[PDB]
């Protein structure tokens, strides 16, 4: 994108605080200092393919998420008259 | 008009003395007392993101 | 005048089924846009192209340079959501195994091949190849910047082969916590349990399936290239940012009532008392033309932001999940999708179940054996004519009629169409011997 | 964690605030407010200087309403999939991934909130793997037999059949497997004892 003129490109992979751009991501890691590191996509997992291999669970983990949805606004309303011709 | 001038090698034609790039901007004009091609390209800008 | 198809006309009867024989698996594609170019533009050098006059007269006209700059700069975040909500879905970035028999399937096509310098499958080389002072460097001198995307090229192609990698080896149990390993063989067997298929099709005829998944993959290649117009959903998002731009430059050179466009001549062929008059016509239609510009990026942003919206709602009901919503995952009967990465969007390739080869017999809605009406508990009453037989409602599988596949309830005397066949207990044999 | 339910208010306090500042800018005139243009200027002056504020002050509040619509129409947009997902998740058990939270979906509760609902998805997640050994089908008899609602399978010396999404061993009866051809056309099939119950 352009000169990032403050930061240290740090080889190390952390998850993305700050977006800078084209995988670069800031952040204020260890005196701790701003850093710029390539955004790290997440961890490199192998699910061993075999020909006569299953992994059926044994536990199980109920969890409870959250999610957050928009659904009314504030109803504005604005005045002709008073707003363009103030008294 | 504000840019740094630079050498080209545009093969302009002998009646034609301005130019313009594909959507209306100087691109290049020719020198009127020693004839050469020049190449007109704006000074350098951009945006600044803290 | 235009025909709406030919007349294919079913021959509805009271007493007639039709049950197909065999199979036609078949890979369509469906093209989504999921992002486009983040756009950036400066109010001043636009508004006032290296005029300090001018300048000085937009800081009095209003702070309108801030809500236009502020509007962009919440597409191009948005663009930058976008691509992280609908490729971006797995935490764990999944490899594909050194080996690659997977029980028959060649998806040489779609996994990412290592020989190239870009990493990406053979089928999505054809895609970016698709996908298309110039032009570019003139938008830059006018202020019509491109900010580059998050996500790279590289990135992308690295989270779209996670996907592939959890949909082969682990199935659909990777988007919803561990994954699990599973043989493909056995993967694409619960697979057809969800269109009524039992599994002891793909079993047996395993080898026929696999020829038809790889030809239908290497159809794909074909499609593309032979059809000029196959990535015209994607070209149309290009072309309307490209159309966006170029008409927005354009309007730089119309006269919004004044006498020329070029700032620097209004203000040494007139004079200050007079130039004010004129300027002010200039940077009233220019910032207006902006305006324009700032409110059909945001409707534009809304058309691709559902279309990322059912992408992310595609690639998570199709991909990590067989989804049962009819055409929503192709048309057909959904079986699996392979995402595959592509220039400003996705492009999803749905392999559905497409029966064929259908053959007309004679039904009835139960059989009567003793008294007690028998009805099918997971198949239908078919006959070729003399014997009756249960079959499944996606394929004919003949199966004699016994009492573990026939539910019994009331008598025979109120269901319309009763039947007399005979039954097969599966006891009496037994307790005979 | 509420972020989106501050953005809407933000955006809505921020469209307001703007509209404000708007208000004492001079659009191309000799001042801002306008009960002081009527007491330096005569009419005929005045019904010119007056124009040049009066059609930027109408043009900014259509840019103000032009930006409510596209807000009221991402906001309807939100609203819709809210109600979808209160008529799947909250009044049945969708079986859509991903949509009623992240994982296999069983309930979901919702809440009030300014502005917005708050879903509260119970998800079932399963953990503590463990590889076994699998097969296609089993031969017994000669005839294969099928799992029926289920998988086969190994812990290195005996097959058994549980469920795919928990671990529950059962022995091999013929009341969960059924028959389907012969031994000779599924590749992968391995030999074990069906027992009859």
């Amino acid at each position: 994108a352009g000169c990032l003129i403050g930061a240290e490109y740090v080889n190390n992979s952390y998850e993305c605080d700050i977006p800078i751009g084209a995988g670069i991501c800031a952040s204020y890691q260890t005196s701790q200092s701003i850093i710029a590191y390539t955004m790290s996509l997440g961890a490199e997992n192998s699910v061993a393919y075999s020909n006569n291999s299953i992994a059926i669970p044994t536990n199980f983990t109920i969890s409870v998420t959250t999610e957050i949805l928009p659904v009314s606004m504030t109803k504005t309303s604005v005045d002709c008259t008073m707003y363009i011709c103030g008294d | 008009g504000t840019g740094v001038l630079t050498e080209s090698n545009k093969k302009f034609l002998p009646f034609q003395q301005f130019g313009r790039d594909i959507a209306d901007t100087t691109d290049a004009v020719r020198d009127p007392q020693t004839l050469e091609i020049l190449d007109i390209t704006p000074c350098s800008f951009g945006g600044v993101s803290v | 005048t235009m025909s709406l198809g030919a007349e294919n006309s079913v021959a509805y009867s009271n007493n007639s089924i039709a049950i197909p024989t065999n199979f036609t698996i078949s890979v369509t594609t469906e093209i989504l846009p999921v992002s486009m170019t983040k756009t950036s533009v400066d109010c001043t050098m636009y508004i006032c192209g290296d005029s300090t006059e001018c300048s000085n007269l937009l800081l009095q006209y209003g702070s309108f340079c801030t809500q236009l700059k502020r509007a962009l700069t919440g597409i191009a975040v948005e663009q930058d959501k976008n691509t992280q909500e609908v490729f971006a879905q797995v935490k764990q970035i999944y490899k594909t195994p050194p080996i690659k028999y997977f029980g028959g399937f060649n998806f040489s096509q779609i996994l990412p091949d290592p020989s190239k310098p870009s990493k990406r499958s053979p089928i999505e080389d054809l895609l970016f190849n698709k996908v298309t002072r110039d032009l570019i460097c003139a938008q830059k001198f006018k202020g019509l910047t491109v900010l580059p995307p998050l996500l790279t090229d590289e990135m992308i192609a690295q989270y779209t082969s996670a996907l592939l990698a959890g949909t082969i080896t682990s199935g659909w149990t990777f988007g919803a916590g561990p994954a699990l390993q599973i043989p493909f063989p056995m993967q694409m067997a619960y697979r057809f349990n969800g269109i009524g298929v039992t599994q002891n099709v793909l079993y047996e005829n395993q080898k026929l399936i696999a020829n038809q998944f790889n030809s239908a993959i290497g159809k794909i290649q074909d499609s593309l290239s032979s059809t000029p117009s196959a990535l015209g959903k994607l070209q149309d998002v290009v072309n309307h940012n490209a159309q966006a731009l170029n008409t927005l430059v354009k309007q730089l050179s119309s006269k919004f009532g004044a006498i020329s466009s070029v700032l620097n001549d209004i203000f040494s062929r007139l004079d200050p008392p007079e130039a004010e008059v004129q300027i002010d016509r200039l940077i009233t239609g220019r910032l207006q033309s902006l305006q324009t510009y700032v409110t059909q990026q945001l409707i534009r942003a809304a058309e691709i932001r559902a279309s990322a919206n059912l992408a992310a709602t595609k690639m998570s009901e199709c991909v990590l999940g067989q989804s049962k919503r009819v055409d929503f995952c192709g048309k057909g009967y959904h079986l699996m999708s392979f995402p595959q990465s592509a220039p400003h969007g996705v492009v999803f390739l749905h392999v559905t179940y497409v029966p064929a080869q259908e053959k007309n017999f004679t039904t009835a809605p139960a059989i009567c054996h003793d008294g007690k009406a028998h009805f099918p508990r997971e198949g239908v009453f078919v006959s070729n004519g003399t014997h009756w037989f249960v079959t499944q409602r996606n394929f004919y599988e003949p199966q004699i009629i016994t009492t573990d596949n026939t539910f019994v309830s009331g008598n025979c005397d109120v269901v319309i169409g009763i039947v007399n066949n005979t039954v097969y207990d599966p006891l009496q044999p037994e307790l005979d011997s």
